[PDB]
């Protein structure tokens, strides 16, 4: 018998998938400290654009490619894992 | 209202929880661990009267002309990180100082603080290094202290300047400090002298120590050859030092290395006290020393019986009881080594919630390999378990060998390899390879640290590192060159004062200004925390640690005189908006707290 | 003991310890002793590693005139078990002695028994032995019963009062007078 009460659970948390290059993932997981680059703004080759930080760890996001940016997924302050979908640049 | 602050701060634990991350859920055993009985009289004299009545020459040659061997306890800084995550409370710790100070008084110096330790204490333990220094001078007035420092930067994880370096040192030395260790995570050797004159600056004994590293008896290994050591320890003794010391984090020393190395080196140094520090990681830590012993050691660092080996020193009572009828002669009661082990075997289990043990399990044979520190091995699998890599702690530590590879065979102990550990917990968080991650090491975004390394902020290496891989790097970012401290923009400290004031400060001591400056987003939590909940490391360790259940009656003492005998008679429900009721009882008083 | 062995007829000569009280003095002494007036018969030594430098004591019985060594898995070894295969394969590379065998299989061997540990939860240490505990001089007691002795008092119920059982095995002791009890 299917049971009706499931209830699955809601999750949200966009994934950022490997084949694309253009969508963005978190290296390690941990919290956003700031991010650089607005909603439809102009990126660079090998210029940083978000940092992260941990327990004791910090990275800052380094752009892939060379365009413009479509929209910001993680705004500001929030609990990020690794490799989710967070920025696209074109 | 501090004690009202104390009742909020444990009603929250109760109800709430702790609130350091705690990484093994297990709930501390309600074994108390005995206090020795301690003689009334005042303590003995040790080598801190010597000195005082002297200088550090006459405290050097007291130490060289000695016939016997001088025991380094390690049982409060090396342990903890050694077995622990370095997270042991003050509280207990002051359970056996009168009998340290009066029983013990043949051990050379005592390993009171360390970097490690402060940085512990302004994040995650709630204390003050520079109190925790302070209230230890009184309970121990026979032996003298030793701490750990180095060269370049004092306390933090990056280069510092140099006037604050020297303020730290005096400071250090003016509350009571007594001997200074001083090394830096390369072999640079202007580090190495700054961190020496700033020693002997603030006055008093300047002892030098060395890394250890790869096999100085396998003619194979050509990097780190007798003559690499030899001709670096001239340096060192050119530039001026008091006792020579070595440096062993991994314990890679053989009884066959130990033995060349210690006769190669007192050969033409007949008149400097050795120094001896090393790990039992891979089991055989003991006969080396005893080889060591017998050779030329002066000083030989040894853990107390129930904190030692797995990765700790070896114990007191392998090494009493093995030098018996030989004119070695350590010539100390272990009747007193007895209940000393028998106290921390007790006190251990209280900190069964972070207990590498639980995954050590054992001697872990196959070290020359991983060539991991000692005290760093628990740390690497805290983090990891943190970021949540604690599944594939055995998969983190396998990419350790091929970071080191990719920059190269390097001497690692602090700021060397948690670089490293982070190259290793990127490369298994990506889930990659070697070979590829040093293809495309362009795009793919690394790690800040390992970004300020390769800048050279740390120095330059001795074998170097590969250029394709900083030029692919580093890129188009600004390289400092040389010593960057001697460059570096020295920074003032007095308007730190003020804007400590003028934010949340009324009674902050130049200790406190030092600490703010040097850590000081984790300063302002530890204050503004403490400031709302109270005065904490005044209470039991085990009491808080579980802090479980209600009609328990426990007196803290805050201040003589006032027992301040908690009673949790009850507790309560929500009643509107998630705030519930908790009853306590006082002495003699009950309150009830939301 | 040894002569009146010798005369009556063996093979191989063997060295029992328990508690594991071969100091390296007593080891070099008691190994060139027994090999003086036989450099032809085998000789054994079998220890346990419970004081905590068994290996070192090792090392000196073989270096003097020792030919056989009972030597333990590296998880399975320590606290009160056999010495270690590591620290024995590892010590032993520039020397003449030249155990010559392969230390990266003896790593694998040596996981597998990590590994496997893990199943039997129900029977280790455990608590009571967090460390490796000196105090074996005092006590007296094998290395070989201690897991028994912990599950018999157990059994029984005295595993709260362990600790007043083994300070009462010196006591017991000496009143049988001080015997070999293996
Ligand atoms: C943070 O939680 C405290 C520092 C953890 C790292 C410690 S510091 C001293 C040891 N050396 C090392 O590389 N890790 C250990
Ligand atoms: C009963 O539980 C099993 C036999 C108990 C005796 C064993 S024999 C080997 C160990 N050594 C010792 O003295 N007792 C243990």
């Amino acid at each position: 018998v299917k049971d009706t009460q499931a209830m699955k659970e809601m999750h949200f948390h966009p994934k950022a998938l490997k084949d694309v290059k253009g969508q963005i993932g978190a290296p390690m997981p941990g919290k956003v400290i700031d991010i650089k680059v607005v909603a439809g703004a102009k990126v660079a080759k090998g210029q940083p654009l978000c940092v992260l930080s941990a327990m004791k760890m910090e990275t800052v996001v380094t752009s892939p490619m060379e365009g413009t940016v479509r929209k910001v997924h993680v705004t500001k302050d929030m609990t990020l894992e690794g490799d989710d979908l967070i920025l696209e640049i074109e | 209202n501090r004690a009202q602050k104390l009742l909020h701060y444990l009603g929250h634990v109760m109800v709430n929880g702790p609130t350091t991350p705690i990484p093994v859920k297990a709930s501390p055993s309600p074994t108390d661990p005995v206090v020795p009985a301690v003689p009334i009289g005042p303590p003995p004299a040790g080598f801190r009267d010597i000195l005082l009545r002297e200088g550090p020459e006459g405290f050097a040659r007291a130490v060289r002309n000695h016939p016997g061997l001088l025991l380094m306890d390690t049982t409060f800084r090396d342990a903890h990180q050694s077995l622990l995550a370095t997270r042991v409370r003050t509280h207990d710790l002051k359970k056996i100082a009168p009998y340290v100070a009066h029983n013990f008084s043949k051990l050379f110096s005592m390993e009171n603080w360390g970097g490690a330790t402060f940085d512990v204490a302004m994040r995650f333990l709630y204390e003050c290094p520079w109190r925790r220094l302070q209230e230890l001078r009184e309970l121990i007035p026979n032996i003298p202290f030793q701490m750990l420092l180095r060269g370049a930067n004092a306390v933090g994880y990056t280069n510092y300047p140099d006037n604050v370096v020297f303020k730290f040192c005096e400071v250090a030395k003016e509350n009571g400090m007594d001997v200074f260790r001083v090394f830096d995570s390369l072999n640079y050797l202007p580090n190495m002298l700054l961190g020496m004159e700033a020693a002997g600056s603030a006055g008093g004994v300047v002892e030098a120590a060395i890394s250890y590293t790869g096999d100085v008896a396998d003619p194979s290994r050509t990097k780190y050859s007798l003559q690499y050591y030899m001709g670096l320890a001239e340096e060192l003794v050119r530039a001026g030092t008091h006792i020579l010391c070595i440096k062993d984090m991994a314990g890679l020393l053989k009884p066959t290395a130990c033995t060349m190395l210690v006769s190669s080196l007192r050969d033409r140094f007949p008149d400097l006290p050795l120094h001896i520090h090393t790990h039992d990681t891979s089991g055989a830590g003991v006969a080396a020393m005893l080889a060591c012993a017998q050779a030329g050691a002066d000083v030989v660092d040894v853990a107390a019986d129930s904190m030692s080996g797995m990765t700790s020193q070896p114990s007191m009572g392998a090494l009493v009881a093995c030098t018996r009828g030989t004119p070695l002669d350590t010539e100390v009661p272990m009747e007193r080594v007895f209940d000393y082990s028998e106290y921390w075997e007790g006190a251990r289990g209280l900190y069964a919630a972070f207990d590498c043990t639980a995954t050590m399990k054992s001697g872990n044979s196959d070290v020359y390999e991983n060539e991991i520190p000692g005290g760093q091995y628990t740390n690497l699998h805290f983090q990891a378990h943190s970021m949540g890599l604690g599944s594939k702690f055995k998969e983190v530590k396998k990419a350790y060998v091929e970071a080191n590879q990719m920059l190269g065979d390097l001497i690692k102990v602090t700021p060397s390899s948690k670089i490293v550990g982070d190259l290793a917990q990127f490369m298994v968080q990506n889930g990659l390879s070697r070979a590829e991650a040093e293809a495309q090491a362009e795009e793919l975004s690394f790690p800040r640290s390992v970004v300020e390394f390769l800048q050279g902020y740390i120095g330059v290496p001795h074998g170097g590192f590969p250029e394709p891989f900083r030029s692919k790097v580093l890129k188009d970012l600004p390289r400092v060159e040389g010593r960057p401290g001697a460059s570096l923009p020295p920074l003032d400290l007095q308007a730190l004062e003020k804007e400590l004031v003028d934010r949340h400060g009324e009674e902050v001591t130049p200790e406190d200004v030092l600490s703010a400056a040097m850590y000081p987003d984790v300063f302002a939590h530890f204050k503004d925390f403490t400031a709302t909940f109270g005065p904490l490391d005044s209470l039991n360790t085990r009491l808080f640690l579980q802090g479980p259940k209600i009609a328990e009656e426990f007196e803290v003492e805050l201040e003589r005189g006032k027992t301040l005998h908690i009673k949790a008679l009850a507790v309560s429900d929500l009643n509107r908006a998630g705030q519930r009721q908790v009853f306590f009882e006082l002495n003699g008083q009950l309150r009830s707290i939301l």
